[PDB]
DNA sequence: GGAAAACACCCAAGACACCAGGCACGAGACAGAAAAAAACAACGAAAACGGCCACCACCCAAACACACCAAACAC
DNA sequence: GTGTTTGGTGTGTTTGGGTGGTGGCCGTTTTCGTTGTTTTTTTCTGTCTCGTGCCTGGTGTCTTGGGTGTTTTCC
C-alpha cells in the first residue's frame, strides 16, 4: 500500500492536503495523522452533502444533481444550514415556503 | 443527436426536447417542464422509421399513423419503448388514450 | 487544482445511479476548499492560543469538534479517529 | 384579486433563473464601477456572480420585510419594513 | 462613453419578481425605490472592493476571483464560481 | 402623591443608559455558569474574570436584544414587548432560524 | 440557578434596554434565550479549556470564544 | 530608535517582530511596519483625542472605559469600525425614543 | 520575572501628546490594549491574505495600503493613508 | 385589542411599444508567459539603550453632607 | 393655570490609593555585509473583452377598474 489515502481507506488524497498544509502557512511542522483525520472528516463531509443532494436529484426524478439539488440538500439539512449559512450557491434558488 | 418523442411520434434532438419540449404534446406532456428521467420516458433516441410530412391535413400517411393533428417535421415509425405508468395514468386523467407506436401493441 | 474525481469516487461509491453537473462540482469544490481554509486556520488559531508550532491531530481533533455542531462533530469526530486509528495500525 | 400573486410566488420559488435582466445590470454595474476606476474592463463571470449575490441578497431582505409586514398585522410590505430589517440586521 | 441614472434599469417588473420570490405578497408603491437604492449601496460596497483587488494587483480587468474575494470579504461567500 | 405609570419608568431608563454598573445578582449568576459548564465536564473551576467575562457578555446581548425588541414593538405601533417580539428579533438578526 | 435572575433584574436590563412596558411571559423568554447563549459560549469555553489539557478556566478562552462567536470584548486582557 | 527616524510614536521593531513571528507571510517587507505603526498610531490618537474631549464634557481629567464606550458610538466612522465590540463597563449611550416620552 | 509587552506607554505618550491635561484609567489602558491588538490582527490578517492571492512572499507598504484602503471608512482611510505614506517616506528619505 | 367605516393603493387586465437579447464579426488592449536583472530580506553578529520591574508620593474625584433648583401632579 | 413639593442638579469638605515619576537592569532592537532569491523589468503572444450592428418579440409599461386591506375611530 504505497498511498498514505490505501493506508488509510481513504478516497481524498492525503498527499494533496499535507501539502496544503504545508504550503498554507498554518504552522511551521505539520504532524502525520492531521492531514489523514482532517482527510477523513473532509470525505466524510462531502459524502454526507452528497447523500442529499442524491436524495434530493431523486426526489425531482432527476438522475443528474444540479445547484438547485445542492441548495436543497443544504438548506434542508438543520445541522449543514447552520453550518453552511452563509453561503450563496449559484443555480440554486430558494425553497419553495409559502 | 435526436430522440423520438414516444407520445406524437415527432423526431427532434434530445437537447432540443430538454430546452424547448415537445411543441404537440406540451399540452398534456410538459416535456419542457420535465427533468431527464421524464424526457427519456417520452422521448426514445432508439426508433426506426423516419418520416417527414409535409400536409398532415391530407396526407393519408399522416392518419394511418395518427400524426395529421401534429406539427409537420421528423418522425418515426417504430419507438424502442413505451410510456410509464404513472404517466399513463396521468394522461388517463387528463382524458387522452395513449395508443403506443411500439408496434408490439397493434 | 479540484476534488471533481474524488467526488466522482465518493458519488459512486454512495450513489451508484446519480451523476453530478459541472456546476455542482464548482459548488463542491468550492465547499471543499472553504472547509479546508476554516479548519486549518482554526488549527493555526489553536496552535498559536496555546503557544505551539505543530499541528496534530489533537488540534484538529478539536477545531472540528468547535466548527462542526454536536451530531455533526460526533460523526465528524468518529470519521477521523477510525482513519488515523487505521492508518497508525498500517 | 390575490391569486395570480401566489401563483407567481409558487412559480419562482420553484424555480433559480436570475429576475433582474442581465444586460441593464451589467450597464448599471459598469455605471457604479467608473466611479472606482475609470475605464474598467470586466469578466463575464464577475457580473455574473455579481448578480447571482445581488439577487440573492434582495430576496433575503424581502423574506425579512415580509416577516416584519406579516408581524404588523399587514400584509402589504412598506419601506419603514425595509429600514426596520436593514437596521436589526446592522446595516448601515 | 459614460453610464448616467441605469438605476433605472431594474424595471418595476424585475422589483416585483424579486419580491414574490421573496414571499411578499402586496408591494407598496414606494418600495421599488427603497429596493433600488438598497441594492446600490450594496453593489456600491461590493464594487469598491473588487475594483480595489484589480488595481492593487496592477491589473485592468476585474476577474471572477476579484468578485469573490470582495463578497468573501462581506461573508457572502459564493460556491459555483470558484472558491 | 402617585406617578403616572411610566414615569418612574423613564426616570429608571434615564439613570440606567447613565450607568455602567451589572444588573443581575452576580451569585445566582455564577452558579448559573457553574451548572451549565457542568453539563459538559463535572469538576470545573472559574476564574472569576471568566465569569466576570461572561456576565459582561451576556448583559451587552441582552441589553442589544432588549433594543431589538423596542423597535419591534414600536413597529407593530405598541409599547409592550412580548415574547412574540424577542422571537422576531432574534430571527431576523439571524440567531433564530 | 435559572430562577436565580430575578424579575427586577431582567426589568433593569429591559429598562437600559429602554423598554416601558413589559408583558408576563418576557421573563422565561429572557431566560430561556440566555440559557442558549451561555450555553454556546460555555461549550466553546470548555472546548478550549479541555483542548488546552487544564481543569481551570481563564478569561482567555472566554474570550477566544466570544471572538469565535463575532462578540468581541474589551477590558479583559485580550 | 526606528521610530523617531519616522517621527513615529509607535514601536517599529515591535510590530515588525510581531509580524514575523505571527505567521502571516514568508517574509515581510521594510515599508509595511512602519506604515502599520503610523496608522495605528492615527487610530489611537482619534479615540484617545475624542475620549479626552468626551472625559472633560463630564468634567474629568481621567478617562475611564465609560469615556470610550461614548466616544466610540458617538462617532460615525468609528462606531462602524467597532460595529461589533462590547466594552466591558462602557454602558449605552443616552437614548430614549420619542414615541416613550411622555405626553 | 514575567516580562510581557503592552503599548500601555505608547498609548500614554500618545495621550499626552492629543489631551495633556488627561488622564487614562487602568481598565481604558486595558481597553486600548486590547484596541490595538485587535487592529494589529485585522490588518496582518488581510494582508496575509493579499499576498497570497498575489502569490507574493512579502508583505510590503503597498499590501499594508490597500488593506487599510479596504478596511477603514473614507475619511478614516484618507488620513490614514496621509499618515502611513508621510511616515513611510519620512523613513525612507532618512536612515 | 376588538369592532367599525371606508377609501384609495395596489393589483389586475389590456394594448402598444422598446431595446434587451441573441447572434454575429472585428479589432486589439491587455493578459499570460518568458526571459532578464537587481536590490532587498534574511542571517549572524555585535551593541547599546529602551522598556521592563520596584517603589515612591500626591490629589481627582469618590465620598458624605447642604442646598437651590424645577419639574409633577394635585388642584 | 395655580400651587405645594417631590426629583434632580449644583455645591462644599473630607480620604485615599491609584496615577505618576524615578532608580535598576536585562533583553531585545539596532547597525552592519553578505547571500540568495523574490522581486522588478522588458518583450512577446493571443485571448477575450470591447466595439459595433441588425432584427425579433419577450418584455416593459401606461392606464382604467376596482376592491380589499390599511388607517382611523370608539370602546
Ligand atoms: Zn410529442
Amino acid at each position: 500500500a504505497k498511498t498514505r489515502s490505501s493506508r488509510a481507506g481513504l478516497q481524498f488524497p492525503v498527499g494533496r492536503v499535507h501539502r496544503l498544509l504545508r504550503k498554507g502557512n498554518y504552522s511551521e511542522r505539520v504532524g502525520a495523522g492531521a492531514p489523514v483525520y482532517l482527510a477523513a472528516v473532509l470525505e466524510y463531509l462531502t459524502a454526507e452533502i452528497l447523500e442529499l443532494a442524491g436524495n434530493a436529484a431523486r426526489d425531482n426524478k432527476k438522475t443528474r444533481i444540479i445547484p438547485r439539488h445542492l441548495q436543497l440538500a443544504i438548506r434542508n439539512d438543520e445541522e449543514l444550514n447552520k453550518l453552511l449559512g452563509r453561503v450563496t450557491i449559484a443555480q440554486g434558488g430558494v425553497l419553495p415556503n409559502i | 443527436r435526436e430522440r423520438a418523442c414516444m407520445l406524437c411520434g415527432i423526431v427532434l434532438p434530445g437537447r432540443v426536447f430538454m430546452q424547448n419540449g415537445c411543441p404537440n404534446c406540451d399540452s398534456v406532456l410538459n416535456l419542457r417542464d420535465s427533468d431527464q428521467a421524464t424526457v427519456n420516458e417520452c422521448t426514445s433516441s432508439s426508433f426506426e422509421g423516419l418520416v417527414a410530412v409535409g400536409d398532415n391535413e391530407h396526407s393519408w400517411v399522416a392518419k394511418w399513423l395518427r400524426v395529421d393533428r401534429f406539427q409537420p417535421g421528423l418522425y418515426a415509425v417504430r419507438v424502442d419503448g413505451r410510456l410509464p405508468s404513472d404517466i399513463v395514468a396521468a394522461l388517463e386523467q387528463y382524458g387522452v388514450y395513449y395508443r403506443p407506436r411500439d408496434g408490439s401493441v397493434i | 487544482e479540484s476534488y471533481s474525481i474524488y467526488v466522482y469516487k465518493v458519488l459512486k461509491q454512495v450513489h451508484p445511479d446519480t451523476g453530478i453537473s459541472s456546476k455542482a462540482m464548482g459548488i463542491m469544490n468550492s465547499f471543499v476548499n472553504d472547509i479546508f481554509e476554516r479548519i486549518a486556520g482554526e488549527a493555526s488559531r489553536l496552535a498559536h492560543y496555546n503557544k505551539r508550532s505543530t499541528i496534530t491531530s489533537r488540534e484538529i481533533q478539536t477545531a472540528v469538534r468547535l466548527l462542526l455542531p454536536g451530531e455533526l462533530a460526533k460523526h465528524a469526530v468518529s470519521e477521523g479517529t477510525k482513519a488515523v486509528t487505521k492508518y497508525t495500525s498500517a | 384579486p390575490g391569486t395570480v400573486a401566489l401563483r407567481e410566488i409558487r412559480r419562482y420559488q420553484k424555480s433559480t433563473e436570475l429576475l433582474i435582466r442581465k444586460l441593464p445590470f451589467q450597464r448599471l454595474v459598469r455605471e457604479i464601477a467608473q466611479d472606482f476606476k475609470t475605464d474598467l474592463r470586466f469578466q463575464s463571470a464577475a457580473i455574473g456572480a455579481l448578480q447571482e449575490a445581488s439577487e440573492a441578497y434582495l430576496v433575503g431582505l424581502f423574506e425579512d420585510t415580509n416577516l416584519c409586514a406579516i408581524h404588523a398585522k399587514r400584509v402589504t410590505i412598506m419601506p419603514k419594513d425595509i429600514q426596520l430589517a436593514r437596521r436589526i440586521r446592522g446595516e448601515r | 462613453k459614460v453610464l448616467r441614472d441605469n438605476i433605472q434599469g431594474i424595471t418595476k417588473p424585475a422589483i416585483r419578481r424579486l419580491a414574490r420570490r421573496g414571499g411578499v405578497k402586496r408591494i407598496s408603491g414606494l418600495i421599488y425605490e427603497e429596493t433600488r437604492g438598497v441594492l446600490k449601496v450594496f453593489l456600491e460596497n461590493v464594487i469598491r472592493d473588487a475594483v480595489t483587488y484589480t488595481e492593487h494587483a496592477k491589473r485592468k480587468t476585474v476577474t471572477a476571483m476579484d468578485v469573490v474575494y470582495a463578497l468573501k470579504r462581506q461573508g457572502r461567500t459564493l460556491y459555483g464560481f470558484g472558491g
